[PDB]
């Protein structure tokens, strides 16, 4: 469960991201596809090359949905309802890949927040992404 | 896989008593019921809305026979599952686009099915032996992903 | 989320385990120790041989907690409160290990419940064990 | 594991700028902070109550430099991580009783620490190279478990 400090830490870090969020989403995706190729099984319809229009666009979507979660950190299940429905009923991405993408979002943030990414913020951000993962997979069965 | 001599015997001994067609359908069916998301790959199969629909579905039973058939065939080559499933591995990646976790999920199910079918004959040491086998088969099938 | 059907399935099958719960807990432990040797790192003070007094003892404890969880499926976090405390603040068993024991508890049940272990009951039991694990891991971070 | 000739150079290059002592204490420190359960092995280390306490703990720093110094040495044996870490594997399993999952977790932290300290330089391809490294080191340290 995300503590008050966690929510304070998350909002602060993601706020710093600011207008770079979409760019970071694409970077997180690229890092994941490269470090964990199995995740590419879910994007056989995507041009997955560096700088592709599809990865750029999807990176923006993922970032915005995370901005949405940050904005409704006290009620993510309801805020991401349509997305958990999507992943569980249509996309059907196996739950294990969420930890993979979370790892690369976390790495992308570390790469861009030299001052912000402290041990405590590291911990809160990891908890946060795990929870977002938990809700997006909460209706799988 | 890296089984000991006895483990290699226990595997073969038990497996001889296995009805691959019956167990393949059972295992594939239980995969779809237990981990519903796996159904993503079998839209062409038709009715998969309920456990009974899934378990009684002819296509699930057919694919089960094929999959466990290849699994059976692989048990005669525990010395090199890599080379044995190399072609299949390339096929599940490039053509079928199957996430390798699916192979591990199927393994869990198979072990449960063997447990259910054999009762106490599926002792803890026999299971450990089969754990290395399903782990090795999954690993061999995942080996060619890029 | 354990649906009403899940709770019915679970209570029926656990109800069938009944007086054998202790023996089953000890067997699942052994299945785990053998199939996944890494789990033994948490029991260096245990004699782990087949028929061990410690394994039998701990197996009975594990089974009893499960009996309690089943009798309180509608409020597990409360029923397993001191238990999630114990694992989070003392034992500190890495979360990945819970899926290994769940797998082996499922296998043990499958081997003992020929009539009961239908695909549906199998599905409900898997969900239930994951729930117990989620609860037991709820206070780690 | 099997890095490409270029990946091996990317690793080697990046590591030439890594102060092993500092990154060691930092990495181990964050491990105890981000996954507090890992603290189960370090009760003797004293004050581990808050992040500032863990990170500032002299025992944590000293153990971190030991752990990362060994990891560092192993980078000179990229093509045989299993063999170079065999002794350490037996020690962590037989004496220390450390769950191998801990190695995977420290690997996650190390990558985050490198990304953090190096920034844009720690590119997606450089990360991929280090992912192979931390995974290989974890598998090598877990190999002799039984
Ligand atoms: C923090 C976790 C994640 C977030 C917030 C997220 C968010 C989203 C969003 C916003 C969409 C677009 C929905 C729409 O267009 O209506 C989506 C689509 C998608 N996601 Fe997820 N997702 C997450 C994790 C994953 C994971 C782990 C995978 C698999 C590696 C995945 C695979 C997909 C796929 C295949 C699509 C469809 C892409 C397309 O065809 O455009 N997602 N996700
Ligand atoms: C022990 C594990 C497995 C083995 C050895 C295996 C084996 C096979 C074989 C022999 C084929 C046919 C190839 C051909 O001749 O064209 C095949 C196709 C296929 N497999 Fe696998 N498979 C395994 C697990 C699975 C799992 C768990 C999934 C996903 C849930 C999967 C999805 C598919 C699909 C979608 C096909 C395409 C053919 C069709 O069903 O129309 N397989 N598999
Ligand atoms: C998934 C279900 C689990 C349940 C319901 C459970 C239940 C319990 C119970 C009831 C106790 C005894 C508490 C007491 O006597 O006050 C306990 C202790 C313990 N558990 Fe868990 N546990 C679970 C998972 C795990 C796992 C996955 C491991 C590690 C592989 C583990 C390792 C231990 C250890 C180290 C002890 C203490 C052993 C001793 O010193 O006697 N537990 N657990
Ligand atoms: C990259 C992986 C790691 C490497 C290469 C590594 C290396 C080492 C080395 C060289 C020692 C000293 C052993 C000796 O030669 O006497 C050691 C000790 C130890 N390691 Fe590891 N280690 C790793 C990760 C970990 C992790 C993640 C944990 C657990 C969170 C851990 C827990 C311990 C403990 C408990 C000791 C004993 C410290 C004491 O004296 O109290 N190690 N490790």
């Amino acid at each position: 469960v995300l503590s008050p400090a966690d929510k304070t830490n998350v909002k602060a870090a993601w706020g710093k991201v600011g207008a770079h969020a979409g760019e970071y989403g694409a970077e997180a995706l690229e890092r994941m596809f490269l470090s964990f190729p199995t995740t590419k099984t879910y994007f056989p319809h995507f041009d997955l090359s560096h700088g592709s229009a599809q990865v750029k666009g999807h990176g923006k979507k993922v970032a915005d949905a995370l901005t949405n979660a940050v904005a409704h950190v006290d009620d993510m299940p309801n805020a991401l309802s349509a997305l958990s429905d999507l992943h569980a009923h249509k996309l059907r991405v196996d739950p294990v890949n969420f930890k993979l993408l979370s790892h690369c979002l976390l790495v992308t943030l570390a790469a861009h927040l030299p001052a912000e990414f402290t041990p405590a913020v590291h911990a809160s951000l990891d908890k946060f992404l795990a929870s977002v993962s938990t809700v997006l997979t909460s209706k799988y069965r | 896989v890296h089984l000991t001599p006895w483990e290699k015997s226990a595997v073969t001994a038990l497996w001889g008593k296995v009805n691959v067609d019956e167990v393949g359908g059972e295992a594939l069916g239980r995969l779809l019921v237990v981990y519903p998301w796996t159904q993503r790959f079998f839209e062409s199969f038709g009715d998969l809305s309920t456990p009974d629909a899934v378990m009684g579905n002819p296509k699930v039973k057919a694919h089960g026979k094929k999959v466990l058939g290849a699994f059976s065939d692989g048990l005669a080559h525990l010395d090199n599952l890599k080379g044995t499933f190399a072609t299949l591995s390339e096929l599940h990646c490039d053509k079928l686009h199957v996430d390798p976790e699916n192979f591990r999920l199927l393994g869990n199910v198979l072990v449960c099915v063997l447990a259910h079918h054999f009762g106490k004959e599926f002792t803890p040491p026999v299971q450990a032996a089969y754990q290395k086998v399903v782990a090795g088969v999954a690993n061999a099938l995942a080996h060619k992903y890029h």
